[PDB]
């Protein structure tokens, strides 16, 4: 008769940038 | 037990860990000079330092070291892996890191070596999640506070040590860094030593010549060529012998040995760890193979050779060597094919390079790659690095409208600042190739970068009977024919186009064999290529270069030329 | 027990994997020769290496070798796959790999196959996870380490090497990297061979011919061609009989046709007679396209590689691309055909990886041929360009030469190019080496054009005469396209004359003269004399 | 079910799957009917989850594999047949897709449902 | 001139190590005017017109602001 605790992560997401050609 | 007391005298020592002695030099003094001699430090009236960070490319001997360190040493040893600590119940990481400092500090003055701390203490900015700056704080806190470290010293080993709090990187902490890099030619040489202790080598390997030969091996490159040389020798070896259904004969233990030929073989086959990315599928040319063109072989072969084979009388003149050699002409003269002899019969490591193969679309990348190579080859001096078809890499920058996304501005200024900027000045030989000069960065043919301009024309007379033996070396051939006449009858063909001469008198004999021969079955007719099939196959033979591109070379070879006139 | 006795027979093991003898000799050695006389190894004193890191595309083989070797030795086998080892709370992946390690040292001598290792190695650069670093660096100290493991052999399978840290292919974790490719004909066979021991054959029963028409196939294919085929066969007989709710002396006449294998290769994942006309093209190439694959022995006695490249240029709808799948069909060889702007996109530095990709499959699946359909899209001249899609351009142009003719191994693959416009490419595509054969095609002759019809009407319901010659001679200015869509529109005028009469009813098997010549009287040309003129003076300046 | 099997507790779910496949093989050769596939076959390539693709490989090793299936036939059920594994997909596992996808069909399910033309062509 | 100087260091070089090959079949423990003198055949200068050109209308643009 003992309770108990626990941490975990989460995922999170990103962002990012892009060159591009062009004519 | 037997085997026991084999393996409690295999135990590591300082004696195995041969290749770096300073660093060996520091990491003894702190760890075992205080402990001989308190009492100098404490007349000099200073504490030692009591934290290390062993750091380098993987695989030079940071966990030897500890491992040697634990064994030589009479103080008590604390082995702590690196995802050892943590685990999901919340705060349990840090008792764990408590509980280990604390069993350390009140068993006796001992040493903590901490395996990968590259993992267990990030940049507490960068980290998103909790547990992780908890425990890099409580290992802060608990190296360095209140009431700590009584007579206790830490050791760290990590491939990265850039990826660490800079919290934990000051005195107290981590007093300095020892930096286990990449042996030179001595310490490749001792480490060979010290591998081949308890080898029954031959009598006729030499390891020197072996030591001077390996180049970017980082020690542990050198266990693998050791390993792989004796797997060939007992491959041959068994190949005689039986299949050995029971215990292997006595006969043929007592007479085992390895011989150069082995570790030839495995150095041929061998490639440091660190290129393994980079590694190139194996072509065979030699210098045999490049007809014509002796002058610019021959300077090739000097100016790549000269700063590997004899550094002594370059320190000695107090000067360095040129790093650089572009060579433009017309399309197939024989360009790839010297980089591909180079690769093949030159000691120094090889990087290959196709035009655009390290342009990314994300932002950065392309420099990001250009870095990364960079860095593999001033590592792995002395290295060769190719770059195929200049051009589409490195433009005039600016010139008319530059990139829509200025990309290609930004990736050649990277270029340009990796082949001449602060740097370390190795042993990096920047080889070019390019058939178009007019479109390249001035800024990339200065002396320095790339120093000297080697133009390849079209072979005369003799460069053409040079190509066409070279090209007909290992084909059957009669007597009866000379290629005198085939090398006067073109007067303006390029070695691509006599390959194709060569391809299609291979191909009509080709077709004759087999019209010869499928009369044998239905009911070695010719053994080699006959005068007939060569003078068939120039009936389709046309010209590979126009006039209009061979004037457009020429001119720009009399234009650079022409400033080097007034002298 | 009924079911032990096929429990040792399914046991896999040698002579159940086919076409890797190097690679399966090269990790025999490595696992069994050690644990088969370790005394020879105590008295040389060097350790055995310990590590291997098998490569290749998915489905190859690579967890049936490591299974056969297990199984073979007595060594106990563990598999450890990618995301079933992985969690997302913290703290837990690395005690699964840790316990796994352990039990495994604990019980006995024993060998890992960790499968699918890209999955766990992201490089820990390119990656912003903190379990999967944490997992790398804890698998690294397992591998290596103060008395890291002992007497235990690790096997990784993967299809991207290269995503891999670089730490792990270090010696000591990852000795030597053993590619399993693709098998070739020989491999094919004895693969079916293998595959073929415990099913029942027909008499009119060969392997070889199938080893020959499949070209991609491997392994696991394999193995599930045969499955379905003998699985369609067994449905096929069952229900033309009587639904019994039988006798084994009407069962057992089972057999396989090769009609079953045929669509079986049909349908999971032209021929000479099609083309009519260029009969000189065709051997040429026929001879450079199958001399170097049906005699490599006599060009391995020579010492000369054969030629690679040819170049068809000429008027539209001729036929390249026919010749081009004759080709494909005519041999073993793969096809990968790929047009002109395809290629191209407004990204930066994405055409290039779209043109590495192709010739890295093409040299995979050696022997290829690969057909550039409108090279001059792509091989624009590199001088005259002056633009941001110009450089582009010349940067494309120059990876096409660095990948056909750069440092590389020289596979068999052949390159066909196709243009109509033949003096847009830069002249160092054209330079022997890369496309040494400049080919010019035709508009074809009275005798072509007729024999080109009756190669289209090969199959077609015809009458007993057709007097293919009128229709022949009155076409002088046509193309190949343009008499297929003048028999196609013959066909269809057939087909609907026969639903119009059939329609009253609820009539003519064949198509008539008449409604050929109804079909014929309406016709398009769609090559000018221009276009010949230009092709002519090309192909005289030439 | 599909989203019954659920465990999280200490990652159950494959314990529930095993002793599923295990009743199924115990006592004699059945029909196994998972429903609702698609919730427990996370592609293992779009999910970042842990369970999921833990539950995915634990059914791709319960359906193919060393002593896999002793005379027992397995059933699935779903509404979308694309977000499934190509791995899962294959023979020896779910070799044989059905697509039960009319008018006199929907007439004899009202006969039958109404047992104890414009209700066929309006719904 | 640093080329310059590579390349007369570089002709000292293979003049040294070839009398040593003669030797076993300091002969030269200094650079002389000949090695200079062959060096300074392909000598180049990097920098041309246009761009000096360029150069100096930058620098006279930024006087006359
Ligand atoms: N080279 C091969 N020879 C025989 N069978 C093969 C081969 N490659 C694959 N298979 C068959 O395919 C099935 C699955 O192969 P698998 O071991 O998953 O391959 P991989 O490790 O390359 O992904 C096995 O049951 C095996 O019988
Ligand atoms: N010589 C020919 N014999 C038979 N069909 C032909 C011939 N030339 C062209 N065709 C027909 O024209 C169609 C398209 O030809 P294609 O090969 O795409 O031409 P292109 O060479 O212009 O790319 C094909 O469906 C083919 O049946
Ligand atoms: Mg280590
Ligand atoms: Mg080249």
């Amino acid at each position: 008769a003992a309770a108990a605790a626990a941490a975990a992560a989460a995922a999170a997401a990103v962002a990012v940038a892009v060159a591009v050609a062009a004519a | 037990n037997r085997e026991d007391e084999e393996n409690n005298m295999n135990e590591v020592g300082y004696d195995d860990i041969g290749g770096c002695r300073k660093q060996m030099a520091q990491i003894r003094e702190m760890v075992e000079l205080p402990l001989r001699h308190p009492q100098l430090f404490k007349a000099i009236g200073i504490k030692p330092p009591r934290g290390v960070l062993m750091y380098g490319p993987p695989g030079t001997g940071k966990t030897l070291m500890a491992r040697a360190v634990a064994n030589e040493t009479g103080a008590f040893f604390f082995l702590i892996n690196g995802p050892e600590v943590m685990s999901k119940m919340a705060g349990e990481s840090e008792s764990n890191l408590r509980k280990a400092f604390e069993e350390a500090e009140k068993n006796a003055p001992a040493i903590i070596f901490i395996d990968e701390i590259d993992s267990i203490a990030p940049k507490r900015d960068k980290t998103n999640g909790e547990v992780e700056r908890r425990v890099v704080s409580q290992l802060l806190t608990l190296m360095d506070g209140m009431k700590a470290r009584s007579n206790v010293v830490v050791i760290a080993a990590t491939n990265r040590p850039n990826s660490i709090d800079p919290a934990l990187r000051r005195f107290g902490r981590f007093d300095r860094e020892v930096d286990i890099g990449i042996p030179d030619a001595t310490g490749r040489l001792e480490v060979l030593r010290i591998h081949t202790k308890n080898m029954k080598l031959a009598d006729d390997v030499d390891l020197e010549a072996l030591a001077a030969e390996t180049h970017g091996y980082v020690g542990a490159d050198i266990a693998s060529l050791c390993s792989e040389a004796a797997m060939q020798q007992i491959r041959e070896k068994m190949d005689l012998i039986d299949l050995d259904e029971d215990e292997i004969d006595a006969e043929v233990l007592d007479s085992l040995g390895v011989t150069m030929d082995n570790f030839r073989f495995a150095l041929g086959n061998s490639n440091p760890s660190a290129l393994r990315e980079t590694v190139v599928e194996s072509v065979n040319v030699t210098w045999d193979d490049v007809g014509g063109l002796d002058e610019i072989k021959e300077e090739l072969k000097e100016t790549v050779e000269y700063p590997v084979l004899h550094p002594d009388q370059y320190t000695k003149f107090g000067l360095s060597p040129s790093k650089g050699v572009l060579f433009y002409g017309p399309p197939g003269t024989g360009k790839t094919l010297l980089a591909k002899a180079v690769a093949t019969e030159v000691s120094a490591n090889f990087i290959s390079v196709k035009g655009p193969e390290l342009l990314s679309m994300w932002y950065g990348e392309s420099e990001s790659n250009i870095r990364d190579i960079f860095d593999k080859a001033r590592a792995a001096a002395p290295t060769v690095v190719f770059l195929d078809e200049l051009d589409s890499i490195a433009k005039a920058r600016g010139g008319s409208l530059g990139d829509a996304g200025g990309a290609s501005d930004r990736v050649v200024n990277q270029l340009l600042t990796e082949m001449d900027g602060m740097n370390a000045k190795k042993n990096v030989f920047v080889i070019g190739a390019t058939n178009r000069p007019d479109q390249i960065d001035p800024a990339i043919l200065r002396p320095g970068r790339l120093d000297q301009l080697i133009y390849v024309p079209l072979p005369d007379e003799n460069a053409r009977l040079s190509i066409l033996n070279a090209q007909l070396r290992k084909t059957p051939l009669e007597p009866g024919l000379e290629l005198t006449a085939i090398a006067k009858a073109t007067q303006g063909f390029s070695g691509a186009d006599l390959l194709y001469i060569v391809q299609r008198a291979a191909k009509y004999a080709i077709k004759d064999s087999i019209e010869a021969h499928r009369q044998h079955e239905a009911e070695d007719p010719v053994p080699y290529i006959t005068k007939e099939h060569f003078a068939e196959a120039m009936k389709t033979a046309k010209r590979s270069v126009s006039d209009a591109e061979l004037r457009r070379y020429e001119a720009y070879s009399q234009q650079m030329k022409a400033s080097r006139g007034q002298f």
